[PDB]
């Protein structure tokens, strides 16, 4: 009974051929990786 | 409509029935005032 207090939802934007799987993966995207499926001499590097 | 009403409408009628509400007790006032008065009135004429 007071303005402004209501119930939000997050209803899917649509569930056409647009909805899957929101993921590269790996060496697909711009260009291939270095290390990952390529060989390499000192393999994969430290980092994070 | 839309975004607007839903809950500005609300916020007007609040305030709106608010002072509505503030002039019935004015005007409930004056006329307890006024009976108060009258029976005032009519004790002093009858002792008159």
């Amino acid at each position: 009974s007071n303005a402004y207090e209501t119930i939000d939802i997050s209803l899917q934007n649509a569930s056409a051929s647009a909805i899957g799987s929101y993921q590269v993966g790996s060496n697909g995207a711009g260009t291939v990786a270095s290390v990952a499926g390529t060989a390499t001499a000192s393999g994969i590097a430290s980092g994070t | 409509s839309t975004a607007d009403g839903a809950q500005n409408a609300i916020a007007v009628v609040d305030n709106a029935l608010a002072a509505i509400d503030a002039q019935r007790a004015d005007l409930a006032a004056v006329q307890n005032r006024f009976k108060n008065t009258i029976d005032n009135l009519t004790n002093i004429s009858e002792n008159a």
